[PDB]
């Protein structure tokens, strides 16, 4: 083996210079942005090598802290543009928090669930801010924000005959349900239904009838998913479909073979990290989205007595996922990043971080696999791969309300 | 009227014709959670639209209101929502309001509100004569704006626009054959239309995308698409298709062909071939190469791809 203060890396194996992008000299514009993204990665991971010294990577979880605390009370107005937003700087910040293991003061939990109460409608639902209307994102961040917090009094915000009320508001007869009253119609409003519905108890027998179809047809011939049956695949509409198909328990009604494939390109060869779409660019948020998948697919084929699954790996490379996240993603003051010269923020600290933890924890049956790069210290907590919550809050937060009934149901 | 950067702009605590009606401040709680410390125009601005959404106010001065309301911040769902009910409610002209937002997207194209709001102006209008060209024109700033080819699928598949279309993607593909989107598009436009059953067309397209491989042949839509036309049939129904792909194999070899070429042997072996055991060496022979040299990256999937080969054939 090597010096413990030594660890080889694989994006600064010399193989790996044969990975740049090869535009067969043809440019076009795609080719030209992702060469310039390339040229940058390749001075960072440069930067981390001095000859046969190879410095372990450190996931600077003070800096992080520091970022995430500061936020979660004030904010500067560079963020009135996510007024209709603020559930979900509550989620971003308590699961990024959750993952790097800092507690959360029951002074500020407390204010959070308080605040979260004045964003959820009387008509059932959160809204991105007091006296908005209800929206399905926002909602779903309420819901897992308060299962993060995980107290009685969080857990209890939840009005849930008007939550299963709303939800049944918002459902089209094509399976298909608005992302709010008025609103657009993609798969995330799926996704954001099943999440909430699930871990809240309030899913009655009608309330996803045709849903699971209607997400089937959004997986186009890429084998990934779109946003509405004919769009591109995308990571970010790929993992609300798969995922809202597993609170289903209809997986099996998408192509599971062809979404594998299609997920697994989706990683890039140079970077290492993933892109959100074919021919597009990375980006660290895509490392929760994208690689999310992988826990899924797993999960999935498992399920159906595949032979062939790993025991002890995602189909991704962990590796290569968790040194574009440590040497690309962080921003040197805190906060994490799409890609390096972009400015840090809660939305990307978030999922870069998640991505890390997956990338890190590999589970199935009673089999677990830990593959966490550089100093010990840079292990994460796990999260749930379907609700990017902590695993422990998930269960605790399914078995408070399965211990009531589902809203004016049986 | 004015807007909010003109130099003559007023707060509306201080308009005259505002004064009857007090403004509804918004109520963070005693103890704030992500705060965001508002400028004084936003705030301004919010606490009106606060106090006429409350009272339910469907005013001319309510709408115009919203119009600053959105440039403040443009994501706010429920100011787009309550403009919709005011110009339901005042009657507007939708043809100005199309103007309006079309201004509106060409500022900010990466915005889910604002081509909705447009999507149900024209459902309203039942107009679609602006739509190709809008969008092409965004398009033409942004030749992968998801939400601008989502509007695109919509108003082509609503209003039975599919004429142009093939023309428009086979331009696009022109410009950059690497566009995922318009590979999309061009999946749209045939399925909808003539459809692939039509050996015809499916030839048509094999050899265009065939020839697309051969000018970029490290172009990975292009290969998707190849995959992805001929993959409901099985690949290894298409027995010319291997032939001519080894010939490929020195001048042109990539993990994309590579990789094709284990998609047919998966195929083949699937479907009773001949040679089993030759073609599931030549597969696993493949999954090793490019798990260790070839395609590293995908480790782990082409392991996995070796151990399926084995246990089903
Ligand atoms: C217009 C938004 C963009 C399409 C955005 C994805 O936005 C998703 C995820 C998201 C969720 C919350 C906040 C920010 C982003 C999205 O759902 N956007 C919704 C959020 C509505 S809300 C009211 O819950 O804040 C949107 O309407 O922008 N794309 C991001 C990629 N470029 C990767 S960074
Ligand atoms: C639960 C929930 C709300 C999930 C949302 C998931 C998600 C991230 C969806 C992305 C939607 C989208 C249209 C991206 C394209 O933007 P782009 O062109 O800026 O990005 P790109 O170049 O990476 O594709
Ligand atoms: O990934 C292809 C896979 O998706 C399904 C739906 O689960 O169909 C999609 O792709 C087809 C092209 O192969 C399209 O004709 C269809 O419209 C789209 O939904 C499966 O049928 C297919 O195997
Ligand atoms: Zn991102």
């Amino acid at each position: 083996s090597s010096p413990v203060w030594s660890e080889p890396l694989y994006s600064l194996r010399p193989e790996h210079a044969r990975e740049r992008l090869q535009d067969d000299s043809v440019e076009t514009v795609t080719s030209i942005e992702q060469a310039k993204v390339e040229e940058k990665i390749q001075e960072v991971f440069s930067s981390y090598k001095f000859n046969h010294l190879v410095p372990r990577l450190v996931l600077q979880r003070e800096k992080h802290f520091h970022y995430l605390k500061r936020g979660l009370r004030q904010l500067t107005d560079a963020y009135e543009c996510l007024d209709a937003s603020r559930p979900w700087l509550c989620y971003w910040i308590l699961h990024s928090l959750e993952l790097l293991d800092e507690p959360i003061p029951q002074i500020v939990a407390t204010d959070v669930c308080q605040f979260l109460e004045l964003c959820q409608s009387p008509e059932g639902g959160f809204g991105g801010g007091p006296g908005q209307y209800p929206h399905l994102a926002p909602t779903y961040a309420a819901v897992n924000a308060l299962c993060i917090i995980g107290t009685e009094e969080a857990y209890d915000i939840i009005n849930r005959e008007k939550l299963l009320q709303y939800l049944y508001s918002l459902k089209q007869p094509d399976g298909s349900f608005l992302m709010h009253v008025g609103g657009e119609v993609d798969v995330r409003s799926a996704y954001c239904a099943a999440s909430v519905a699930s871990l809240t108890n309030i899913i009655t027998p009608d309330l996803f009838e045709g849903t699971a179809e209607w997400i089937a047809r959004c997986q186009n011939w890429e084998g990934g998913i779109g946003g509405v049956p004919g769009m591109e695949a995308h990571g970010g509409y790929t993992f609300c479909g798969l995922a809202a198909l597993v609170i289903l328990k209809r997986e099996r009604s998408l192509n599971l073979k062809s979404l594998l494939q299609w997920v697994t390109s989706r990683q890039m060869r140079f970077e290492g990290g993933f892109q959100g779409r074919c021919n597009k660019l990375v980006d660290g948020c895509y490392s929760f989205w994208q690689a999310g998948l992988l826990p899924l697919l797993h999960r999935a084929l498992h399920a159906q007595g595949d032979p062939a699954l790993s025991m002890s790996h995602w189909m991704f490379h962990q590796q290569a996922l968790q040194e574009y996240i440590l040497m690309c993603c962080q921003c040197p003051a805190g906060g994490l990043l799409d890609k390096p010269g972009k400015s840090r923020d809660f939305y990307h600290t978030c999922y870069c971080l998640s991505g890390l933890s997956i990338a890190q924890h590999f589970g199935s049956g009673a089999m677990l696999h830990d593959v966490v790069l550089g100093v010990p210290e840079n292990a994460l907590q796990p999260t749930h791969p379907v609700y990017n919550i902590g695993p422990d809050k998930v269960i605790q937060a399914t078995t408070y309300f399965l211990q009531k009934p589902v809203p004016g149901f049986e | 009227f004015v807007s909010l950067d003109s130099p003559s702009y007023v707060l509306y605590r201080d308009r005259a014709e505002w004064a009857d009606i007090d403004p509804v401040p918004q109520n963070d709680g005693p103890n704030p959670v992500v705060q965001i410390i508002y400028s004084d125009k936003f705030r301004d601005v919010y606490d009106y639209f606060r106090a006429v959404l409350q009272r339910d106010e469907r005013s001319e001065r309510a709408f115009k209101l919203t119009r600053d309301a959105i440039e403040l911040n443009a994501a706010n769902y429920t100011v787009w929502h309550f403009r919709r009910v005011l110009l339901k409610s005042l009657q507007k002209d939708l043809h100005e309001e199309m103007n309006y937002i079309t201004a509106i997207i060409e500022e900010q194209p990466k915005n889910y509100q604002v081509w909705h709001h447009r999507r149900v102006l024209v459902e309203w209008l039942r107009d679609p004569s602006q739509e190709l060209e809008f969008i092409a024109d965004i398009l033409n700033q942004d030749a992968k704006n998801y939400h601008a080819w989502q509007h695109r699928q919509w108003v082509i598949q609503e209003f039975k626009l599919w004429d142009n279309e093939l023309q428009y993607v086979d331009q696009l593909l022109k410009e950059d054959v690497r566009n995922n989107s318009v590979w999309n598009q061009r999946y749209f436009v045939i399925s909808n239309t003539t459809g692939y059953n039509d050996r015809a067309v499916l030839e048509r397209e094999v050899q265009y995308t065939l020839e697309m491989i051969k000018l970029v042949p490290h172009n990975e839509s292009a290969w998707n698409y190849l995959k992805g036309i001929l993959q409901d049939r099985g690949l290894s129904k298409y027995p010319n298709l291997l032939n001519q792909l080894l010939d490929l194999q020195p001048s042109h070899s990539s993990p994309y062909l590579i990789a094709f070429l284990v998609d047919i042997y998966e195929d083949m072996l699937e479907n009773q071939c001949d040679n089993k055991e030759d073609i599931l060496n030549k597969a696993l022979e493949l999954c090793e190469i490019l798990a260790k040299e070839k395609d590293t990256i995908r480790k782990e999937y082409w392991r996995y791809i070796g151990r399926s080969l084995q246990s089903k054939h």
